[PDB]
Order: structure tokens, then C-alpha cells, then sequence
């Protein structure tokens, strides 16, 4: 994704327009459920990789299963797949929020 | 295991039986040969004691200092060759290897001896004398040592060399006798680069490494072989490793070939596929640079014309030139690229034929060829933009001169030259031209027709004719005109014939494939090829 | 001059091989990219009415997939490219069995020879190339995207996936330079991906005409 | 664009109809985009 | 050198035929075709 976005966004510019606030929908959670980010969390990473790659079948613009519906659907929410992986990390789930 | 290790005074364990076996204790012995005539320093008898009781027995860490310092000797040994003053190294590398050489039949200190061995560029005569008569210290030797053993040993060297060639005589068989019968790829296909660059041509330079002697050994072994068994890809494999040893940049073997120039024109035209009049007049330049008493370069030129790559080339474009030639309407005698290119076809044609006369000339080529076979071909040419004309204008013509025949079936140059024409009407994929031109093919003098390199571009040339292999009359007429007289006799057209009905079964029509099933059934005494070939034939078509 | 001809000679050589090579011929790896030195070493690299002089450097090129799809790429000398001048080439056609050629033209090739040139199309389609255009490969031009050429299988998949006619599509005209650099005639629909700012990339069509 | 040693892949050209001429239909509506894009946010002003 | 004789063999003759006969055909199929 990192090399997919090097050659989409030259000059290195990287304010986009997208459209959830991944940070801020982390920040209502954490002070919604009282996360309290000092003690260990009982978060399996395995729960976050597999729950990003579910919900990013959830998220469809172009509904279809023959191949050019597909290919058309990867495309239209490539940039906010690319997003949302790069918040939802499992290191980041872990270290950051 | 153990053996020579008297020779220095460190016995060994003959000598350590001998002696024990009349000895009454071997405590004190053993105690004193370990001590006396060991390391001579308190630091390891005074760290027996520690190691000991660590429960780790001596001999781990006995065996560790002998490999660890046998493997810093070799290191700093490797340095040397290449530190200070390069003779004095070079005679301690020569002390060193001769008190080394009484240790050589140990496999322990084995590598220790190979390694110094290897550390001297120029091993005396005696020392390689004595590795080369044992079979792994021969193996072991490195390339410089290797080299040093080829440099005085012709008949061990072409016993290594022969065995590269047998793998690239099969490489180039397998290759002409491929299933795949295509245009797109083909014997002469690759480029000349990928060839030398493969792993015979590159192997062999190898084990010449830099010397002129080798190489020039290794070309004498190649000729002799072509001279005896007439397989001209030895002429090929020697112009490659020349060409490969130019571009690597080894001017020693660039300077003592005679045929430097005009091998590197030809590899530049061979890359090209295309003689062009610049490159043309350059080879027709080297011919004429040929001084008398010096005529074994111009057998040298001859056998790199030999070339299936180089005759290919040249014949095409010989052949290209005569339909320029119909083209711009210009008589054969008025063409003297034509001439050098049909001289530079006979140089080529006849390396094999005044190698073996040993007479290093140019043969005669008869001026009936040119004034008369030409004519034919040109004839023909124009018969077909006739017919062409003819057919955008408001019957092809297919009558064949006995003149034409005769000198087809009399003539090696003619016979090529009609060959070639007779492919490159089939690239054309005119059904006329070549149902006209059969009777031509029907006989061939030379059986240049039924060599191989001609019937796998024959079959090539046809593949692209699968639409026109549905027609029984035409595939009847090309396989009873001219495969059918030489297939149940030559093993190489009936296979030839084979793969091509292979390569494109679907098209021939069911009563035609039917008789070429049962007229082209394997004989018993033939080779399994065609029996494979058969067999896949009927597993794929049903 | 002769450096500056010779150069503007090895760019034209190359920019054909480049669409050669776009076009799905079989164009070898060693000519995509063969520099300065090599072409003179070739060719001759004294033009100035000697060895490289053109109607020596045309290129017959087949096709990837099928051996009996050639195309032929001549390089008339006269500025002016004249009826009888063309009507040659078409004869030096006719004599093999391929029928798509290229014409790379020095100046305004005459207006006659072009009805000559669109009255024999259905039989041999063969097109014009000023010389000046194919110094540069427009392909390589930061705002030209990628583009694609259909078959007719996945066109008919396309327009049963959206349900659209044809004629519903987005057009590209048939003079278009890269429609000419790509060959493509009337009625052929062009696949074009375009990196976007929004959804990281789009994918639209064009139909010629 | 022609010239030797001037780069031929970002020589833009700032002019629509030469563009249109020189690169074709989708190099025109890229240019279109990116002069509109200046004209607009040239003082700061921001459209979607 | 090799002996090239100018005078013209059956071979030669026929080969200027054909060819005379290729050009009056080719000045009839410019003439029915650049119409």
C-alpha cells in the first residue's frame, strides 16, 4: 500500500479528503469505554487484522461478483482501504491507542 | 588416512602403533609425546588440567586449535600472495608448498596444501606431475593450477574438453530435431550472445582461462573432430568461445587469431541476420587481406563460414539480394555483391572439402551457375508478380525448365540457393510457387535437402501453412516428391516428417492422414524416435 | 548537417520500436533501448547521403501471438510524398501476404495520394506519420494516462455489466494522437486507468469515433 | 518538447487547444483540471 | 579470376523477356488502376 501511494500522491502531500475520521472515532472510543492507556489491553492483534479485513467487504460502492464489478469495487474504495489499514494497525492498536 | 607424516618427523599413528605395541607403558609415553614434542608452551599442558575437569575431554579443543590455526595459516598465506614484494612471496609460497607436499595425503591438512597449491600462479613441473596422477588431488586443483596442467598435457585436455562438446553436439541435435516447429523459435532463433553465453561455450572458456595455448588447442581439437566425423558445430563451438574470449576482453587470444577481424565482422552480421553491403565489402576486404604462404588463414575462414549460423545467414542473404535484384530488373552477371556473396557461400560450403585436401585455396566455382541457374530462380520470381499482375489485371504459371532441374540436381551452390528459395516462398505462403518448385525439390544434389538444418526449416517454414495442409493433393505432393524418397530410408527425414504431422495433425484431411499413418508407420530397425513419435501422435489424436 | 539528421534519425527509430512494442508486435528487449553509439555502428552514422541513408532502416515487425501478422514501416526520402510514391510501397505490399503498414513522412504528404491512400483501406490499412510527431512518445508525457485497447469479448462483457448501448459511452475521435498511436480504428472502445485524488484510481472507457 | 536534452514528460504547455492538439482528449481534461485548480485556489479559497 | 562470357545464354534471354512482358504488364495495370 505504502508503494501504491508513493506513485498516487507524488510531492508527498499528505492531507486527503476521505470520508470517516478514523482519529477521532479512536478518541470517542477511548473515552466512551474508559480505556485508561497505561495497563495491558485484552486485545488480540489477531481480532484486529481479521476484523479490518472483514469490514473491508462491508464497505461496498460497486455491488457485484464477476470480475470487472470486483475490480471496479477494489479500485473505488482503494485509498480509504489504504487509510483505514494504516490507523487500524496491530502495532498501533497495541502502542498507540 | 594418516599417511606422510614421517616424512617431516611428526609420526603418526603407523609409527605411534609401531611403537606402542613393544612398548610395557604406554602412560609415561603417551604423557611425553604429548608434552616433549607438543606444544611447547606451559600456557595449553597448564590449561589441560581446567578443560579436563570441566568434563569436556582434550580433544575438542586439540582438534579446534589444529583447525582454527590450520584455517589463520591459510588466510594469512592468502594475504601474503598478495603482500609486499611478489617474488619473494612467491618463493616463500614455494618453500612452503614443498615442505607442504610431504603432508599433501592428509585430508586434514589436504585443504592446507591445495590452498597453497592454488596461492602459486606457476607450479613446478614435478610437484604437478605428482598431483595430476591422483585422481581427487587432480579434481581439487584450482584454475590456475588447472590451467598449468592443460598448458603441457594435449591429450588429458582434450579428454576434458571432449566430453563439453559431446553435451553440445546433443544440445544442438535435440535442438534441430525439437517437436516445437515454429517461426517464432527456432535452431537460429537466439542470439549468438546467449549461445556463448551458455554454459558449454562459457565452461569451456573457463578451463582455458587466459592461455593462448589452451585455446588455440581446444580450436585444432574441434577442427579434427568436424575434419573426422563432418559435424560442422564444432566450426560453430569455435567460432563462439573465440568471439565470447573477444568480448571478455582477451586481446592475448584476439591478436594470435589470424581471422580476428573478419570472425568479428561475421558475428556482427550473424547478430544482425543481414549481410549488408558495408559489412559485405569489410568480410570481402579480410578475404583479400590474406597474404600468400599464410593460405591456413584462409582455411581458418573458410571453416568459420562453416557456420550453420554463418551459411544460414550468408544464403539468405544471397538469396534476398537476387529478389532485389528481380525487383529492380537487373541481370545476374551485372551483381558483384551477388559474386562475393556466392564466393563468400563457397568459402563456407568448402571449408570441410580443402581442409581435407589440405589445400588452402579458393576452389572454383563454375561461371554456369551465375549465368544460368540464376535465371531460373529470377524466372520464377517474375512468373509469380506476373501472376500477381495478372490477377489485378482483367493461370499461374507452373512449368519447370529441364535446364533448372539439371542444375539443381548437378550443382551444391544451386542446390542451396534453390533451397532457400523455395523456403522463402513458403514464408510467403504461396501454394502455387511451391507446388511449381516440387518437381525441382524432388531430387537435390548433395542431399543438402534431406540435412537436417533444412528439413527443420522446411517443416518451420510449412507450419505457417496449416490452412493449406487441409488441401490432400498438396500434402500428397510434398511428402511423394520429396519426403517419401529419403524417409524410409533416412532416419532424419521420416522423423522430421513425423514431428511436423505432430506439430499440425488437426489439419491434414482424414484420408490423407490416414496414409501418411499407415506409409509412415516406425520400422524395427530404426530408432525409437520415430516410434515415439508415432505413438504420440495417436495418443494426442484420438 | 549529419549529427543532428543522425540523431533525429535514432529518435525516430527508437519512438517506432516503442509502438511497435505498445502495439503487441514482437520487438526484442536489446532494440527497445539501443543508444547513440550502436545505431551509428548499424546504420552507418554518416546519412549525409551515405550508408544510413533511409529506405535502409525500415523494420518488418510480426506479431506477439500469431507468426502471419506482419507490418511494415517505410521511410520515404522525398519531403513530399507523391501518388506514384506510395503506389510502390503498395506493390512492395502486395507481393507478401500482410496487408498494415506505416508511412513515416518528412513534410504535408499530397492530398491526392491520401484519397489513393483511404480508397484502398478495406483491402490494406496503412497510415501516415509526420516525422516531427514521432520525436517524442507522447505515452511517456506525465498527463497522458494509460491506455488499453479491448477485444471484442470484454467489450460485450462491459456493456452487458452496465446494461448501456454502445453509443452511451464517453468518445475518443479517431484523429486523436494517441488513438493514431495506437492504431485504432472506429468502433473499438479504449480502457483508460487514471491515478485519482479521491479514490486512488479510476477506471473509465472511450469509444472511437 | 523536440529539443534535445529538455525533458519530454513534464514540459507542460499551460495553453488548452495546443494541449488538446499535441496529447490528445484525456491529457486536455487533465490540464483543464490543474488550470482550474490554480485559478481557484490561488487565493486560498478551496472548492471540493 | 573467373571467365564471365557477355554473350547471352537461353537462361538470360528468357529472363528479359519475362521481364519486358512484367513491364507492359505493369504500364497496363497503372493505366487501369490510376484512372
Amino acid at each position: 500500500d505504502r508503494e501504491v501511494l508513493r506513485v498516487i500522491f507524488p510531492t508527498g502531500d499528505s492531507k486527503v479528503v476521505l470520508p470517516c475520521n478514523l482519529l477521532r472515532m479512536i478518541w470517542n472510543a477511548q473515552k466512551i469505554f474508559h480505556i485508561n492507556p497505561r495497563l495491558p489491553s485484552d486485545l488480540h492483534p489477531i481480532k484486529v487484522v481479521e476484523g479490518v479485513k472483514e469490514l473491508s467487504k462491508k464497505l461496498v460502492i460497486v455491488n457485484g461478483d464477476d470480475p470487472l464489478s470486483r475490480q471496479a469495487q477494489e479500485n473505488a474504495t482503494l485509498l480509504f482501504n489504504i487509510h483505514l489499514r494504516s490507523t487500524l494497525c496491530s502495532r498501533r492498536m497495541a502502542e498507540e491507542f | 588416512m594418516f599417511a606422510g607424516l614421517q616424512d617431516l618427523g611428526v609420526a603418526n599413528g603407523e609409527d605411534l602403533k609401531e611403537t606402542l605395541t613393544n612398548c610395557t607403558e604406554p602412560l609415561k609415553a603417551i604423557e611425553q609425546f604429548q608434552t616433549e614434542n607438543g606444544v611447547l608452551l606451559p600456557s595449553l599442558q597448564s590449561a589441560l588440567p581446567f578443560l579436563d575437569l570441566h568434563g569436556t575431554p582434550r580433544l575438542e579443543f586439540h582438534q579446534s586449535v589444529f583447525d582454527e590455526l590450520r584455517d589463520k595459516l591459510l588466510e594469512r598465506v592468502s594475504a601474503i600472495a598478495s603482500e609486499g614484494k611478489a617474488e619473494e612471496r612467491y618463493k616463500k609460497l614455494e618453500d612452503l608448498l614443498e615442505k607442504s607436499f610431504s603432508l599433501v595425503k592428509m585430508p586434514s591438512l589436504q585443504p592446507v596444501v591445495m590452498c597453497v597449491m592454488k596461492h602459486l600462479p606457476k607450479v613446478p613441473e614435478k610437484k604437478l606431475k605428482l598431483v595430476m596422477a591422483d585422481k581427487e588431488l587432480y579434481r581439487a586443483c584450482a584454475v590456475e593450477v588447472k590451467r598449468q596442467i592443460w598448458q603441457d598435457n594435449q591429450a588429458l585436455f582434450g579428454d576434458e574438453v571432449s566430453p563439453l562438446l559431446k553435451q553440445y553436439i546433443l544440445e544442438k541435435e535435440s535442438a534441430l530435431f525439437s517437436t516445437e516447429l515454429s517461426v517464432l523459435h527456432n535452431f537460429f532463433s537466439p542470439s549468438p550472445k546467449t549461445r556463448r553465453q551458455g554454459e558449454v561455450v562459457q565452461r569451456l572458456t573457463r578451463m582455458v582461462g587466459k592461455n593462448v595455448k589452451l585455446y588455440d588447442m581446444v580450436l585444432q581439437f574441434l577442427r579434427t573432430l568436424f575434419l573426422r566425423t563432418r559435424n560442422v558445430h564444432y566450426c560453430t563451438l569455435r567460432a563462439e568461445l573465440l568471439m565470447s574470449l573477444h568480448d571478455l576482453d582477451v586481446g592475448e587470444i584476439c591478436t594470435v587469431d589470424p581471422c580476428h577481424k573478419f570472425t568479428w565482422c561475421l558475428d556482427a552480421c550473424i547478430r544482425e541476420r543481414f549481410v549488408d553491403s558495408k559489412r559485405a565489402r569489410e568480410l570481402q576486404g579480410f578475404l583479400d587481406g590474406v597474404k600468400k604462404g599464410q593460405e591456413q588463414v584462409l582455411g581458418d575462414l573458410s571453416m568459420i563460414l562453416c557456420d550453420p549460423f554463418a551459411i544460414n545467414t550468408l544464403a539468405l542473404s544471397t538469396v534476398r539480394h537476387l529478389q532485389e535484384l528481380v525487383g529492380q530488373e537487373t541481370l545476374p552477371r551485372d551483381s558483384p555483391d551477388l559474386l562475393l556473396l556466392l564466393r563468400l557461400l563457397a568459402l563456407g560450403q568448402g571449408a570441410w572439402d580443402m581442409i581435407d585436401s589440405q589445400v588452402f585455396k579458393e576452389p572454383k566455382m563454375e561461371v554456369e551457375l551465375i549465368t544460368r541457374f540464376l535465371p531460373m530462380l529470377m524466372s520464377f520470381l517474375v512468373d509469380d508478380y506476373t501472376f500477381n499482375v495478372d490477377q489485378k489485371l482483367p493461370s499461374y504459371p507452373n512449368t519447370l525448365p529441364e535446364s533448372f532441374t539439371k542444375f539443381l540436381q548437378e550443382q551444391r551452390m544451386a542446390c542451396e540457393v534453390g533451397l532457400y528459395y523455395v523456403l522463402h516462398i513458403t514464408k510467403q505462403r504461396n501454394k502455387n510457387a511451391l507446388l511449381r518448385l516440387l518437381p525441382g525439390l524432388v531430387e537435390t544434389f548433395g542431399d543438402l535437402a534431406f540435412g537436417d538444418i533444412f528439413l527443420h526449416l522446411l517443416t518451420g517454414n510449412l507450419a505457417l501453412l496449416a490452412d493449406e495442409f487441409a488441401l490432400e493433393d498438396f500434402c500428397s505432393s510434398l511428402f511423394d516428391g520429396f519426403f517419401l524418397t529419403a524417409s524410409p530410408r533416412k532416419e532424419n527425414v521420416h522423423r522430421h516428417a513425423l514431428r511436423l504431422l505432430i506439430h499440425l495433425h488437426p489439419r491434414v484431411a482424414p484420408s490423407k492422414l490416414e496414409a501418411l499413418q499407415k506409409a509412415l508407420e516406425p520400422t524395427g530397425q530404426s530408432g525409437e524416435a520415430v516410434k515415439e513419435l508415432y505413438s504420440q501422435l495417436g495418443e494426442k489424436l484420438e | 548537417d549529419d549529427e543532428e539528421e543522425t540523431y533525429r534519425l535514432w529518435k525516430i527509430r527508437k519512438t517506432i520500436m516503442q509502438l511497435c512494442h505498445d502495439r503487441g508486435y514482437l520487438v526484442t528487449q536489446d532494440e527497445l533501448d539501443q543508444t547513440l553509439e550502436e545505431f551509428k555502428a548499424q546504420f552507418g552514422d554518416k546519412p549525409s547521403e551515405g550508408r544510413p541513408r533511409r529506405t535502409d532502416l525500415t523494420v518488418l515487425v510480426a506479431h506477439n501471438d500469431d507468426p502471419t501478422d506482419q507490418m511494415f514501416v517505410f521511410f520515404p526520402e522525398e519531403p513530399k510524398v507523391g501518388i506514384k510514391t506510395i503506389k510502390v510501397y503498395c506493390q512492395r505490399m502486395q507481393e507478401e501476404n500482410i496487408t498494415r503498414a506505416l508511412i513515416v513522412v518528412q513534410q504535408g504528404m499530397t492530398p491526392s495520394a491520401k484519397q489513393s491512400l483511404v480508397d484502398m483501406a478495406p483491402k490494406y490499412i496503412l497510415e501516415q506519420f509526420l516525422q516531427q510527431e514521432l520525436l517524442i512518445n507522447i505515452t511517456e508525457h506525465e498527463l497522458v494516462p494509460e491506455h488499453v485497447v479491448m477485444t471484442k469479448e470484454e467489450v460485450t462483457e462491459l456493456l452487458a455489466r452496465y446494461k448501456l448501448r454502445e453509443n452511451q459511452l464517453p468518445r475518443i475521435q479517431a484523429g486523436d494522437p494517441v488513438a493514431r498511436y495506437f492504431g485504432i480504428k472506429r468502433g473499438q472502445v479504449v480502457k483508460i486507468i487514471r491515478p485519482s485524488e479521491t479514490a486512488g484510481r479510476y477506471i473509465t472507457y472511450r469509444l472511437v469515433q | 518538447l523536440s529539443e534535445k536534452d529538455v525533458d519530454p514528460v513534464r514540459t507542460t504547455s499551460n495553453d488548452i487547444v495546443e494541449i488538446f492538439t499535441v496529447l490528445g482528449i484525456e491529457a486536455v481534461r487533465k490540464a483543464l483540471e490543474r488550470e482550474l485548480y490554480h485559478v481557484i485556489s490561488f487565493d486560498g479559497s478551496y472548492v471540493n | 579470376m573467373l571467365v564471365i562470357p557477355p554473350g547471352l545464354s537461353e537462361e538470360e534471354e528468357a529472363l528479359q523477356k519475362k521481364f519486358n512482358k512484367l513491364k507492359k504488364k505493369k504500364k497496363a495495370l497503372l493505366a487501369l488502376k490510376k484512372q
